[PDB]
RNA sequence: CCUAGUAACGGCGAGUGAAGCGGCAACAGCUCAAAUUUGAAAGCUGGCUUCGGCCCGCGUUGUAAUUUGGAGAGGAUGCUUUGGGCGAGGCUCCUUCUGAGUUCCCUGGAACGGGACGCCACAGAGGGUGAGAGCCCCGUAUAGUUGGAAGCCAAGCCUGUGUAAAGCUCCUUCGACGAGUCGAGUAGUUUGGGAAUGCUGCUCAAAAUGGGAGGUAAAUUUCUUCUAAAGCUAAAUACCGGCCAGAGACCGAUAGCGCACAAGUAGAGUGAUCGAAAGAUGAAAAGCACUUUGAAAAGAGGGUUAAAUAGCACGUGAAAUUGUUGAAAGGGAAGCGCUUGUGACCAGACUUGCGCCCGGCGGAUCAUCCGGUGUUCUCACCGGUGCACUCCGCCGGGCUCAGGCCAG
RNA sequence: CGGGACCGAGGACCGCGCUCUGCAAGGAUGCUGGCGUAAUGGUCACCAGCGACCCGUCUUGAAACACGGACCAAGGAGUCAAGGUUUUGCGCGAGUGUUUGGGUGUAAAACCCGCACGCGUAAUGAAAGUGAACGUAGGUGAGAGCUUCGGCGCAUCAUCGACCGAUCCUGAUGUAUUCGGAUGGAUUUGAGUAGGAGCGUUAAGCCUUGGACCCGAAAGAUGGUGAACUAUGCUUGGAUAGGGU
RNA sequence: GACUAAUCGAACCAUCUAGUAGCUGGUUACCGCCGAAGUUUCCCUCAGGAUAGCAGUGUCGACCUUCAGUUUUAUGAGGUAAAGCGAAUGAACUUUAAAUAUGUAAGAAGCCCUUGUUACUUAACUGAACGUGGGCAUUCGAAUGUAUCGACACUAGUGGGCCAUUUUUGGUAAGCAGAACUGGCGAUGCGGGAUGAACCGAA
RNA sequence: CCCACCCAUACCCCGCCCUCAGGGUAGAAACGAUGCCCUGAGGAGUAGGCGGCCGUGGAGGUCAGUGACGAAGCCUAGGGCGUGAGCCCGGGUCGAACGGCCUCUAGUGCAGAUCUUGGUGGUAGUAGCAAAUACUUCAAUGAGAACUUGAAGGACCGAAGUG
RNA sequence: AUGGCCAGAAAGUGGUGUUGACGCAAUGUGAUUUCUGCCCAGUGCUCUGAAUGUCAAAGUGAAGAAAUUCAACCAAGCGCG
RNA sequence: ACGAGAUUCCCACUGUCCCUAUCUACUAUCUAGCGAAACCACAGCCAAGGGAACGGGCUUGGCAAAAUCAGCGGGGAAAGAAGACCCUGUUGAGCUUGACUCUAGUUUGACAUUGUGAAAAGA
RNA sequence: AAACUUUCAACAACGGAUCUCUUGGUUCUGGCAUCGAUGAAGAACGCAGCGAAAUGCGAUAAGUAAUGUGAAUUGCAGAAUUCCGUGAAUCAUCGAAUCUUUGAACGCACAUUGCGCCCGCCGGUAUUCCGGCGGGCAUGCCUGUUCGAGCGUCAU
């Protein structure tokens, strides 16, 4: 199964620049810091769930905050793009745990946040006093705000008095009862639409 | 390298259905025997269950945190009380479950 | 990167072949059309300016403000928000400047070679100089240090304050949203999407919880997701062109680009086009004064050079092939194998060693003992002791043994 | 009992023996002469006796035919990549693989890091789906090795069983009375289970695809350049003694 | 089918392009160890394929079991010569029995006996098969030979060629044409046949 | 029919080389154990298969390696080693670098290809230098005069010309 | 001549054509003299003469909840004559 | 009639022939100067034998004496002869035809471009 | 015996291999974004005391200005440089200039150094003639200005 039928010499990619791009990456990105300093070199992002029932089980970073989860944190859309906060306007929270997840990460960086003022000789009431400017800070978000669950641990620990007694009739039987009702949905509908009409026929 | 080659030393003498945009990841479902049940759990605490330090508490595994979905059955358990969620669970192996004296919990 | 040579497509099968998810690099968001500013076109090109403005116009068949679906408009409500000017200091680019032997001897035409004695080193990369140079010269390393220009970032500091604009919270209500377009049929082409793809042409041609999509055609009932037919936008990505630079287990003048040279030149072709060959005296021209023979080219003397056995035919100078000299063979081929002989020319081997017995010399690193030291812990070395029937060399003899070539 | 030829391997002793002070008994010593250098030996040229087709290619069974070769120098042809496969070496091992990327660096090196992912750890069926222990992981016959000498038995082979999936038949307790599919049989089947063997890498052979060992067609296609030759035409010019009828 | 710049049954130039060839030519040091092959069996043939057989490198297994292009013995084929018919009867007669090569068999892995079953078969529990148990090691039941085992893996050439003896089937005016075995050659030098693919000796 | 004699790489005995096979070799005085010692058998080879060695350009390590008191290259009727591919030395020439060992690496080994480029032979002082009628004398110039010039002669084109 | 014969990718394009049957175009034969064996009707040439016999797309009707299916009608040419 | 068209014959004419001879110029030749190429495995006397109907080299004989010049066309060499001819191809290309698949041109129908009035015949 | 042919050797030829060299190729990596009507790329023709080319330049022509450096250039000739300096140089840098005929190429043309038009200035006796010099004259399109055309729609 080899796929060399067409003019392939034509279009062969060498990677001999691979260590010369790693040192110019190096160099974007230290000149970035340089540029961002002292504000981190990225963006706060949300927790997500993957989609498919392949990758379900696990949590990554998203694209950003949703307005709900602004606005429930505390934080005006306007500001948060300005003070290093992700903003994704499609994402919905469909369910209260990535809601209260979100808000609780977001309420951490607010609450570890110093906002310098705009004006240094007019502080305003809204910015960080000098006196609390000075403390050790963090230069990369994904690092100290990265997703520190990843999975649900897949062990634990229990009474053997609090074992669970367990479905009636046993899992597998459950299972295969769930995936009959499941093809037999609509059957049994239309019996009982069926039976329902003969009995208003002859009632 | 070229100096090993035989060219050297020749020197001098020359069915069924058709599925169209399959998606793999509704068919993913990973799956583990009872044999191996008793190696997700860590070492330590392991070997303190096999050998007989833990008589009151009972292991729960999620397969899931594992990687897998499916409890199948080969192999025997010993006789430690274990409880197991699984999203699918073989007959056999639910069996040998609750003969070891553990419960098979469905999760999704 | 993986998905994945997978789902899928394919005469008579050769073959073809994505995408979602997932990890990562990089991340950045927005502008219109559809609304009456209507208590005031609040907008703008151009001309003239005394730089204050004033004109000629554009434009109501709509220029500003306001709004863009994440909303928004209207209400309610009480708090928040803002404008300018300096600026320490830092960074980027050209500029001045940077350590140490030409010490002594030998070979050599020339030390940059060999030997000796030093020195520098955040510099022993590279090159040049009469032969392999850290210290002769340029440079090389590191902090800096002179002088100049233009930008950027920036700790902070002075000031105006609310005419206006701006955000947050809640809400009865309102909430415009792109048409020969979407979509359908058909034709061509294209795709893995030859049942599920995209594009274009022709015909038909929409709608308002509407429309598109939900990879098997259809009707009915649901559900889920976005919101087309208007528009802008850095980065991560590509790079056999151009400019600057650094490198290589690459090639070393028939190689490496066609081209290391006045090479896309000379030359060919009406023309489009085609397209070479060709590097090296010597450290320094010191590139041969002068004499002589020739009409001259040149030759011979004599010179230069370390070398002309380097003479602008020029480093080295192979073979084919040629001339001279020397040797030899040859009655219609030579060449080759085995074996003598002749002639010519050669490599080895050998030249004496070891061991005794006497004599003569020259010295006490004889044996034992003592002390120290080291070792394999019982063996050694070092210092004293020998006083010459003992050790160690040398010189004369004599003897035994072993020694080269061919033979009986 | 004579006569002659060729040969002397080995390198303390050990053995078999005999004719036993010793020997001819598991391989040559003793005595003597000339010479000590081109004398022996060697190389080259030539003569002599005997021997001796010109190489390569091609063809078939073979020759012959045919093809290439005036001579010399330098150049000159099974390579590299991707993917398989078998075998060798190496690391780790039910795991294995740092190098997409990140960190770091004396800076294309070396060193370090981990999420995902690939392959393996489970198969089978078109699919929905289901999914590997009766038994010290079974019986029997062999079987290296070990043994307390009674046996225990590795790898592997042969043979009979057991377990999972597929196909066919039967259809239990139960029940959304139409679902569920136990139990028991019967065939083939799968590199299936039955006390894991793989993953990465190195080296070689072989296979597949690429110009694919090197040189060679008549060709096909895309885009350009020619009527200075020649063919035909148009416009405008030029030229052809003296006789006969 | 003339001419279109020495180019014409389709000009010249550059490119795709290192186009394709199954056809032709060529394909680069040495020594050592092994070493071949030509219908065997199947497929529609020629412009055909596979494949057996024959080889080499690695291993591995108890390299365990022994086997063998040979003779002998029993028994087939060849009864065919032969002897007799004072044996019977008359190559087709036989008491007996050829030469040549040739088939099958010749142990503990074997030989039987017994027990039952049978879904075989037989009139039939009768034979045979299937198993079961037992007896036989007192000599392991001819000769000669035996660095000759087996199984995998991977790799390669040749797989409807020539000549000859013998046997056999057909033929021609005479030549000869098919098969089968065996030997030689293609791959091979040496001694002799003056000379040489096919001869003799000997590798 | 008989007797003797001649010689093959065949047969016999002996030496030497290689291959294969079978043995020995540690309370190591012990060894390129990848070695050494003992014994036996065998030796042709195309296609084909396998092993070991030699050589070339370049890379790491190493030899305290060689070298202007002469590296590399080249020539050699001069030698030594190896079965061989090859390796080493002497002599001459020459002028600036190069080699051994273990690994690494490849654009790595030529007699052929009507091979490529360049150079050179025999042929061979050979074929030939024969269309267009044709040359001669003196003097000068010059090192040198058939094919330069002047003069003196002889011719040709022949007006659709050699104008 | 709203034509014939050509050309062009197309064109508000070009030629024949500054043309008009004593012309233009395409063929065959090849001066003059000679010269048309005899008769048709199979292929062919051409007839809008009747047919729907074959009969595309569009269009029409029926059934179905629709996709769809079934029916007639059906140009030229062919067929028939 | 005309013809560098193909054919048979007659007269004249003659070196076409019997049957050859002779003359001239330029060569060839010899000299001075100048100076190639083709081709070339190696070479060049034969006879008989050398199974594959072929020898130049082998076997067995005949033989066989330097170095040369002019000629010659037996043999070897020598033909852009790698020609021509025959045979083979997964052969190439030109050409033909009711060979296959297409197609320019042409022809026919429909939809659109496509508007304004009448008169009928059907819904 | 020589000559001739062939073999062997030395030296000399022929030829340019070998060895060593390399201001050149080749491949990789890093950085950068900058042509033109303000006339580019390309072409032609010229320019040095003595050059044909290569290189550099444009009638200001192997160059001018400016900045820097600080004593050359060199084949010949001829001059240097107040060296204690407005300064050598085939020097470097480069911000100011010059930049022939052309070319997208622009008055129309171009196989012609052909033919024009508009406006200025200067010279020759010159209100008329002759000559020279300078500045202009392409196309498509946009904004604007101005001059217009049409019963196209109107007002009066």
């Amino acid at each position: 199964n080899n796929h060399f039928r067409k003019h392939w010499q034509r279009r062969v990619r060498c990677h001999f620049d691979q260590p010369g791009k790693k040192v110019t990456r190096r160099l974007a990105r230290r000149a970035k810091a340089a540029a961002l300093a002292p504000r981190p070199v990225d963006k706060l992002r949300p927790i997500v769930r993957c989609p498919t029932v392949k990758y379900n089980r696990r949590t990554r970073l998203g694209r950003g905050f949703t307005l709900e989860e602004l606005k429930a944190a505390g934080i005006p859309r306007l500001l948060a793009p300005t003070i290093g906060i992700a903003v994704d306007h499609r994402r919905k929270n469909l369910s209260e745990e990535s809601l209260a997840a979100n808000v609780q990460r977001l309420k951490d960086y607010k609450a570890r946040l110093i906002l310098f003022p705009r004006k240094s000789n007019k502080p305003k009431k809204a910015d960080t006093p000098k006196d609390q400017q000075t403390a050790e800070t963090t230069t990369s978000l994904r690092t100290s705000f990265g997703v520190e669950q990843p999975l649900a641990p897949g062990f634990t620990e229990i009474s053997k008095s609090e074992i669970p007694a367990g479905i009636e009739g046993g899992a597998y039987r459950a299972l295969r009862k769930a995936r009959s009702d499941a093809r037999l949905v609509g059957v049994r509908e239309k019996r009982a639409k069926e039976k329902a009409e003969a009995e208003a026929n002859k009632k | 390298p070229t100096r090993f080659s035989k060219t050297r030393k020749h020197r001098g003498h020359v069915v069924g259905m058709r599925h169209f945009h399959l998606l793999r990841n509704h068919y993913w479902r990973p799956s583990i025997n009872i044999d191996k049940l008793w190696s997700l759990v860590p070492s330590d605490v392991r070997e303190q269950y096999l050998s007989g330090q833990k008589k009151d508490t009972a292991p729960v595994i999620d397969l899931l945190s594992h990687g897998y979905a499916k409890l199948l059955g080969k192999g025997r358990l010993p006789e430690i009380p274990v409880v197991v969620r699984a999203r699918y669970v073989s007959a056999e192996a639910e069996r040998k479950v609750k003969e070891a004296g553990g419960v098979v919990e469905l999760v999704a």
